[PDB]
């Protein structure tokens, strides 16, 4: 929501680290709580104590996903210490896409999610640093 | 916001009508034929500005209006209006249709002694002119001023610049 | 599309149970009657986006007339510092039927 | 809420009856659901009708007039309509 | 705020939530959406009653002679949902799949 | 975008339309117009297995007929539109002096770049 | 099912919609939707198969759960400034009810479950008429609600509606699936240009009828619901062949032919604000709902599929219906890219 | 026995309506809507009131839960209480009373609004003089101002009496 994720785009990055792990955690664990919510109203998995555990295990990745790219945007901005270029947040698309391979144990999807959110991550750093009005003016 | 102001009690106390709904029911017509000359000065301005605590000098002398109203009905004739309301009282909902023989009794009192034509039905209708002292008001709503008008576009038309102005299709 | 051979026809179907301040059967007012024909009479030829920055102190004036919001605020207020010092032990009230 | 008195007192008293007298012993036809729907259309109309006795004063005693006709002679060409359609039959 | 408008909104959202998840049956589903009928029918009427809104008194009878003829389309809409089988169950409707 | 004077009935053309020129007969748009309409004629001869360019001369002509009528007819509403989006503007640009400035036309003399030669 | 019945059908469908444009009361719209309603039901179930008859349950408690919550939008906007006018709005959780309705009421992505199953079990009159009148008529009502809408309802919706509208679509062989994906991904296209020009929007949904209208009248020429049996409509006649690949390719949004005014126009007047990345990424998504369209004229056009016999016998009998307009409707659909300054019809 | 009866037959409102809302067996179902019509009829009626509230009564419960209860025990019975059932009913007993409770020991309560909490005889009229029973007036229109109106649904009640009988088997 609008609130972790203005939680997340507080921080000076920078580094005011671990707050950044943090809400990449809560940013994780919501979006895994959406798809696992949809999943379970559109599969009806039979039963009960397997829906709790396809909720966990989608919960459990997708915080994973955020978690790591936080520590990894978190290392890459302490290390290269250029609050600027978007490559950090390359790696961190990269890592957590080899951590979605990890967790999904197959190594093309890892290297394809290593690709697509790097990409995607890097896309939203030069969104946020350049200045991108994303959906809306709505003025002309 | 700006804080409301009353008048303290020091004003508001006039006399009371002190007698029940029935015989202030029983009462009307003659009620509006000898008095209510004056009500509607109070009541054209209840009406005009829409105010209470304005027109309450006016409320003042007509409730006079209606006290010394009274006092004439007891002093001449008659003591059977008291007969009147009272037949009229237990009437359940007043229908002026039970008790009529004491009605004819009444006007034929009334007219003996007082005068008092009784109105005519319909003729307590028949919308009203009455002069005042206070004047006509503006601004009544205590609201701001209207804010802008819309500059109006008008004049002629000419065939227009270039055709579209889009990409290309010129004229 | 919004068309308008409601207008063009000039018939009154729909004028008349659309809005207050309107003739009703008997010629009787509503409970906030005043408070929107000053506002109707404020936005009326405005382009409905100044008619929110300049009509907005008599729109939140019907709005508070409407609901009465922030007077039954005040009333609460005053009733809950009524308990509070009732509860406290100063003047159990004559206030009501006397002084 | 003084007829919610009355009722209270009588919805004891035939309570405390029944309660007295339990505790001392000492397939399906279309032509049957068309019934229904037609009462709940023609109660509809009703339900539009009827409140025809409050409006019988006004200004425009004409319009009323044709309107009011409008309706009764509506519900009149919709039981008219289902009777030569053969709907409701046996 | 007028405090029965809020029990009376949660009345709402209570019989939205029985509407919107139903086990095995329609009627029940139909029912509850007579309820929701009902609530918004309470709800206007209210408002009505407390505002003087005298000329647009047209509101709740007629949402509700016209929400009372769309229950009786679905009344014979599940009468003939019943017919082409021997329930009405919210299952074997399976077939024309998405 | 709306009213602009909502008076406004469905008026497919005001009164107001009669002042700028009407299109002219013989303009590219109603002869494409008049060619769509051929095509069109030439196409229903065909969805039939009636015979093309023979047997449909009276539908040939009343397609021509209709389209060029009602092609007319929109054009003539185009030019309106355009007339009054021009005439709004400019009223627009003379009624508000502040926010639309007179730009100092510096010349080349003094209005300086950077170069960056591609070697 | 006596031609006077469906006279009076037909009408009630048609001034159903009349009163959804035509009134300024809030009554007479939710009228106009219910009316609708009750008048589209009998145009399903033509036939008697249970088909029809679970279409037209899932469609009505759709439908009639839309219409329930815009009774309780309409109910919260007199809970707020009271008046029964069709103008902006005076709670965003009303206007929030009211753009949920009509998501509901015309098909948006978490909203569309009943679309395909509603048209795979009915004929193809009943499916074009609920899809352009339905699809037309709340529009009117969008158009007219537009200065008081939260943009990331609409805005979330239409991107939404536009991929799974695209991605649903790439394993349906059936025809009714087919173009009920393509409803979903053009309801988005209208519905994303909503609070930036609605011109656009009404624009796109008279060539979008267009468009549909001649789909199905080159069904209704030769009755067809799978592929199979528009290859036979290949060896039947080659008029059918050439004019499903014409509107396919239009349905498909190429430019030299005339489904690209939409697509494009909606780019110039997005991009005249500065969102560049919706744009681009609904640009590709509509790349993306041409892939079934091209298999499709594969299928019909391009290809030949080997025709079963009695082809031999239907030679002799000519295809005698009556086209609703078929020829008018397919040259107005296809030929019509030079004139995009017939956008300033409109207003 | 108190000043919050809108409050109370309110709270019975909202008991009728989880108790059928807990998806029970349909008749019993009926038996919940039942009750939910009769203490809203109350309630309304305690507004005052006093034509459409019970004018509906005879739709609501008088022409609609008889064709509901017929056509559920002629279609199906499904004889036999379900743990899921009573769940829903405690889940929904539980919000009510967690709402009444902090209605009770708080100022005000946020879905995202701000309810004044006590019982609403206030706002209510100041005993205004009608004379004319102010809603029946208000029912007592449709007819010299309904012209479009009375048409368009009684136009909708043909079109649903022959929709019913196309449905079912026209002609
Ligand atoms: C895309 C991201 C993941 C890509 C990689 C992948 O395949 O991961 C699979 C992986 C599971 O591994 P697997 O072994 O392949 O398991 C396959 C499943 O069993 C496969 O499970 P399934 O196929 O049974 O999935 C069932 C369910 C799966 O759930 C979904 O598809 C829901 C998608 C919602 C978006 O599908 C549905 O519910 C389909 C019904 C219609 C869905 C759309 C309805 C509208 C969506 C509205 C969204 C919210 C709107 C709010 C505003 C209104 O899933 C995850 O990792 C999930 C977490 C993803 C975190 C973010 C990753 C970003 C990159
Ligand atoms: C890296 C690497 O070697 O990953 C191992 C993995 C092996 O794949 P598998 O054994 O199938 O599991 O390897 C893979 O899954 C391969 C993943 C894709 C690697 C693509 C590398 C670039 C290829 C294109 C180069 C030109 C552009
Ligand atoms: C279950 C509730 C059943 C209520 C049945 C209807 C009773 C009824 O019509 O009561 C009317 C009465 C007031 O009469 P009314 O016609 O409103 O006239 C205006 C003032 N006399 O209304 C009253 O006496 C008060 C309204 C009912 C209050 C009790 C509700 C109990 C639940």
């Amino acid at each position: 929501a609008k609130t972790l994720l203005h939680q997340y785009w507080d921080i000076p990055e920078g580094t005011e680290c671990h707050r950044k792990t943090y809400a990449a955690t809560s940013i994780g664990g919501a979006s895994g709580l959406v798809v696992s919510a949809y999943s379970v109203a559109l599969k009806t998995p039979t039963s009960f104590l397997e829906g709790v555990a396809r909720t966990g295990r989608y919960t459990f990745t997708a915080a994973a996903i955020g978690a790591i790219f936080g520590l990894t945007s978190c290392i890459s901005a302490q290390v290269r210490e250029k609050p600027d270029d978007p490559l950090n947040y390359l790696i961190g698309g990269c890592a957590g896409g080899l951590t979605l391979g990890a967790r999904t144990r197959s190594y093309g999807i890892g290297a394809a999610a290593c690709a697509y959110m790097g990409l995607t991550a890097a896309l939203v750093k030069m969104g946020q640093l350049e200045g991108w009005k994303v959906f809306a003016e709505p003025k002309v | 916001p700006g804080i409301v102001e009353l008048p303290s009690l020091e004003d508001l106390k006039v006399q009371e009508v002190k007698v029940s709904s029935s015989v202030l029911k029983a009462a009307a017509h003659h009620y509006g034929a000898q008095c209510d000359k004056p009500n509607k000065e109070f009541m054209l301005c209840r009406w005009e500005e829409k105010d209470p605590r304005r027109c309450l000098e006016e409320g003042k002398l007509v409730n006079q209006c209606a006290l010394e109203f009274f006092r004439q009905i007891k002093r001449h004739c008659a003591e059977p209006f008291t007969e009147y309301w009272t037949c009229i009282d237990y009437s359940g909902l007043q229908l002026f249709r039970r008790c009529r023989k004491e009605q004819a009794q009444f006007d034929k009192c009334v007219l003996d002694k007082l005068g008092w034509v009784r109105p005519d039905l319909g003729e307590l209708s028949k919308v009203t002119k009455v002069k005042t002292d206070r004047p006509l008001p503006e601004n009544p709503y205590h609201s701001r001023a209207r804010p802008e008008p819309n500059p109006e576009v008008e004049g002629d038309l000419k065939p227009a610049r270039h055709g579209s102005r889009l990409f290309f299709w010129t004229m | 599309p919004f068309f308008d051979v409601q207008k063009k026809l000039g018939v009154d179907l729909d004028h008349w149970m659309t809005i207050q301040s309107a003739e009703q059967p008997h010629r009787i007012p509503a409970r906030c009657h005043a408070f929107e024909k000053e506002w109707i009479e404020c936005a009326h030829g405005i382009g409905s986006i100044r008619a929110e920055k300049e009509c907005k102190i008599e729109f939140e004036d019907f709005r508070e007339c409407l609901l009465r919001q922030k007077t039954m605020k005040r009333l609460n207020a005053i009733k809950r510092q009524r308990d509070k010092l009732i509860k406290e032990g100063k003047y159990t009230p004559p206030p009501h039927h006397s002084g | 809420m003084n007829l919610m008195i009355t009722l209270l007192t009588n919805f004891t008293l035939a309570t405390l009856l029944v309660t007295i007298a339990f505790w001392l012993p000492q397939p399906f036809s279309m032509k049957f659901f068309l019934v229904a729907i037609t009462f709940l259309l023609f109660d509809l109309e009703i339900a539009l009708l009827l409140p025809l006795p409050w409006a019988s004063q006004t200004t425009n005693l004409n319009t009323m007039l044709t309107m009011a006709l409008l309706l009764i002679f509506l519900l009149a060409v919709s039981l008219a309509y289902e009777w030569t359609q053969k709907g409701l039959e046996w | 705020m007028s405090l029965v408008y809020m029990n009376i909104m949660m009345a709402f959202t209570v019989s939205l939530t029985g509407l919107l998840m139903y086990r095995s049956h329609l009627m029940s589903s139909l029912l509850c959406l007579e309820g929701m009928m009902l609530s918004l029918f309470i709800l206007a009427t209210l408002m009505i009653l407390n505002s003087h809104f005298t000329l647009a008194s047209m509101m709740p009878i007629i949402l509700l002679v016209f929400a009372a003829c769309e229950a009786a389309l679905g009344l014979s809409l599940l009468v003939m949902v019943s017919n082409t089988y021997g329930t009405d169950y919210v299952q074997n409707l399976n077939l024309l799949q998405c | 975008m709306t009213g602009r004077q909502a008076r406004a009935p469905l008026q497919f053309l005001p009164d107001e339309a009669r002042s700028l020129p009407p299109p002219k007969l013989t303009d590219p748009r109603l002869a494409y117009i008049g060619f769509l309409g051929y095509c069109s004629g030439l196409i229903d001869n065909a969805i039939r297995r009636r015979p093309v360019l023979s047997a449909g001369l009276h539908r040939q002509f009343l397609y021509i007929t209709s389209f060029v009528f009602v092609g007319y007819y929109l054009l003539k509403r185009q030019d309106y539109m355009y007339a009054v989006r021009d005439h709004d503007m400019f009223s627009y640009i003379k009624s508000h002096p502040e926010d639309f400035p007179e730009k100092d036309k510096k010349t080349y003399r003094e209005v300086f770049e950077e170069f960056h030669p591609v070697r | 099912m006596n031609p006077i019945i469906l006279i009076i059908i037909l009408m009630t469908v048609m001034l159903g919609t009349i009163i959804v444009m035509i009134s300024t009361h809030w009554l007479l719209i939710w009228i106009g939707f219910e009316m609708n309603m009750l008048a589209i039901i009998p145009i399903m179930m033509k036939k008697h198969n249970p088909r029809a008859t679970e279409a037209s349950t899932k469609y009505f408690l759709t439908q009639s759960t839309a219409s329930m919550l815009l009774m309780m939008a309409i109910i919260i906007n007199l809970m707020f400034s009271g008046q029964w006018t069709v103008m902006k709005l005076f709670n965003p959780m009303a206007s929030m009810l009211m753009t949920m309705a009509l998501a509901m009421k015309l098909g948006m992505a978490p909203f569309h479950f009943w679309v395909p199953e509603v048209t795979q079990g009915i004929p193809l009159s009943s499916g074009l008429i609920l899809l352009t009148w339905q699809k037309l008529a709340p529009m009117s009502v969008l158009y007219q609600i537009l200065p008081s809408i939260n943009l990331d309802l609409i805005l979330t919706l239409s991107i939404l509606s536009i991929t799974i509208g695209g991605w649903g679509g790439l394993n349906q062989t059936q025809l009714r699936k087919i173009m009920a994906y393509s409803s979903i991904a053009h309801m988005g296209w209208m519905t994303a240009v909503l609070l930036y020009n609605p011109t656009m929007t009404l624009l796109n949904l008279i060539i979008y009828i267009i468009m549909t209208s001649t789909m199905f009248t080159l069904f209704m020429a030769n009755s067809t619901t799978t592929t199979l049996s528009l290859s036979h409509t290949w060896n039947k006649a080659p008029i059918m062949t050439i004019l499903v690949l014409i509107t396919l390719l239009s349905m498909g949004g190429l430019p030299p032919l005339s489904g690209f005014m939409p697509k494009w126009m909606i780019i110039q007047e997005m991009t005249k604000n500065d969102s560049i990345i919706l744009p681009t990424l609904m640009a590709i998504t509509a790349l993306l709902n041409l892939y079934f369209y091209m298999r499709l004229t594969y299928s019909t056009a391009l290809t030949m599929f080997p025709s079963t016999n009695n082809m031999k016998m239907k030679w002799q009998f000519p295809t005698t219906k009556r086209m609703t307009l078929l020829p008018t409707m397919t040259v107005l659909s296809t030929m019509l890219l030079p004139l995009t300054p017939i956008l300033s019809i409109l207003e | 026995m108190m000043t919050y009866i809108v409050f109370i037959l309110s709270i019975i409102f909202v008991m009728g309506f989880v108790g059928f809302s807990s998806k029970p067996s349909p008749i019993y179902g009926g038996l919940g809507l039942i009750v939910s019509g009769g203490v809203g009829c109350g309630i309304v009626l305690n507004f005052g009131g006093s034509f459409l509230g019970l004018m509906v009564f005879l739709i609501y419960l008088g022409g609609m839960m008889v064709v509901f209860g017929y056509t559920t025990a002629m279609a199906t019975e499904q004889y036999p209480s379900n743990k899921v059932v009573l769940g829903t009913f405690i889940t929904g007993l539980l919000m009510e009373f967690l709402m009444v409770y902090y209605v009770l020991k708080d100022k005000e309560v946020e879905i995202v609004f701000k309810f004044n909490g006590m019982g609403d005889w206030v706002i209510y009229d100041t005993g205004d003089s009608g004379f004319f029973s102010e809603e029946a007036m208000g029912i007592a229109a449709l007819y010299s101002y309904g012209t479009w109106l009375v048409i368009v649904t009684g136009w909708s009640l043909l079109i649903g009496v022959v929709v019913i009988m196309e449905i079912t088997r026209g002609n």
